[PDB]
């Protein structure tokens, strides 16, 4: 999966 | 459920709740102060974000689980069970996306309250479009495109091209066209693009908001990597 | 709430549930199955335990935070929310000690069953004795040491020592005794004892069975490194 | 903390 925004 | 506790103690509870995890417990809290009818705070918002972003997330990845097992046997318990995750995934990104249209995004008015919530009524429709398969998925992708959409054409008016959350909109609508709208060429040359006008205003920035940007940009980076 | 399930059913979801780390609904599946009167097999009775003690271990694990933060502290909503989170955690601890007041205890007749569950009662009472502080905080440790004192009684009369359940109700125990009766001498001896009798009963012991065995016995090891 | 019985 990708990378969607996260802290 | 919340209409008789202080604003201001929806707002100290939900930030006990994020230290002690229990993000169920901040996404109530938070919608209670959402509620009390008043515009939120950068930091209040951020608070909301956080707390049905954990929810959900959870909600997504047990959803996955449940999928992997429903097409691997592919009696009716695991396809009900998928159901009921389902629903109850479905339901709180309705709650969210309810907010947002009662009434978070129409008093809206400053770039970064209203980039804000529209990267989020696109994020929750895309988390609907994950598990959609009726007549009405072509709706609810067009649903998110059209909140990312106006968000970026907000963002590209109103911010710098560092701004982070014009960076975590542009990467969150480039896994929308990568993962939903099944267009990889739009998703990659979304993440190039941003990641490079980012990368020519770095040198305005403080070593802080460098930090804040830079952050972000890693993650364009990784999808670039992956995708590519 | 699952009167009009399948126990089977019940008990398939349970499984897909711990598959999918959603622990709230597993110990709601499995005390469904439990209300549906039957007696429980042996991995019946894990996944009932399983569930409940992810679920309370969560609760514990907020609770330490809150009364982290109360005492820190020492307005009122740290001490309203740890009393929130605290009444959360009394809530299920008095449901499954419910479950097994009514019936699985009385209906339990051979030694693994009996003592698995005896195990249980004594857990639940320590996780309420933990948050305790007024009249009735001297019966709750009672409660717990009178279950744990059976459950014992009866491993050692009918179990190996290095059965898994007589190894980890000896284990908990000691815990009982160093963090919730105030001896931690008790302690040091129950879990050296254990681990010893165990060591000498290793050679009688299949390959898994012995991997079991060591296993918890590493635990016992762990403590008493840390206490001594 | 010590340690209780865990899988
Ligand atoms: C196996 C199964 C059957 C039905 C449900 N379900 C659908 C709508 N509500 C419910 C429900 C959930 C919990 C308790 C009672 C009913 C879910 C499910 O997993
Ligand atoms: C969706 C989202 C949320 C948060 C950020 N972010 C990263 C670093 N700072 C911030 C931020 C703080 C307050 C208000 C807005 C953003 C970025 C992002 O894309
Ligand atoms: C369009 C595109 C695709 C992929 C990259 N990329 C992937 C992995 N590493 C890189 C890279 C690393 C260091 C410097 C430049 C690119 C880059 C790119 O522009
Ligand atoms: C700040 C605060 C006040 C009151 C409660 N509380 C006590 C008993 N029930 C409740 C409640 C919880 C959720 C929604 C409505 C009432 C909890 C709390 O954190
Ligand atoms: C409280 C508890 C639960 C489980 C075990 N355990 C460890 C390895 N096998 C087992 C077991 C399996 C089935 C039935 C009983 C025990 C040990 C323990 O103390
Ligand atoms: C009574 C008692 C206390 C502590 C130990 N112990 C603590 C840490 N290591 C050991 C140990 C290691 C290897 C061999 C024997 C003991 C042991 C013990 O019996
Ligand atoms: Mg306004
Ligand atoms: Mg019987």
């Amino acid at each position: 999966r990708p990378s969607s925004w996260r802290q | 459920a919340m209409g008789s506790m202080e604003r201001a103690s929806l707002i100290q509870k939900a930030k006990l709740a994020e230290q002690a995890e229990r993000y169920e417990d901040m996404a109530a809290f938070m919608k209670g102060a959402v509620e009390k009818g008043e515009e939120l705070s950068c930091e209040e918002r951020n608070l909301l974000s956080v707390a049905y972003k954990n929810v959900v997330g959870g909600q997504r990845a047990a959803w996955r689980v449940l999928s992997s097992i429903e097409q691997k046997s592919n009696g009716p318990e695991v396809r009900e069970y998928r159901e009921k995750v389902e629903t109850e995934l479905q339901g709180v990104c309705d709650t969210v996306l309810g907010l947002l249209d009662s009434h978070l995004i129409k008093e809206a008015g400053d770039a970064e309250s209203r980039v804000f919530y529209l990267k989020m009524k696109g994020d929750y429709y895309r988390y609907l479009a994950e598990v959609a398969t009726g007549d009405d998925k072509k709706r609810i992708i067009d649903s998110a495109r059209s909140a990312y959409q106006e968000a970026m054409d907000i963002s590209k008016k109103e911010m710098p091209p560092t701004n982070p959350i014009r960076l975590g909109l542009a990467l969150n609508f480039s896994v929308f066209h990568y993962e939903i709208a099944n267009s990889p060429e739009e998703a990659i040359s979304l993440a190039k693009t941003t990641f490079d006008e980012a990368m020519a205003d770095l040198h305005t920035l403080s070593e802080d908001s460098y930090k804040d940007s830079t952050l972000i940009m890693q993650l364009l980076r990784d999808n670039l990597t992956l995708w590519t």
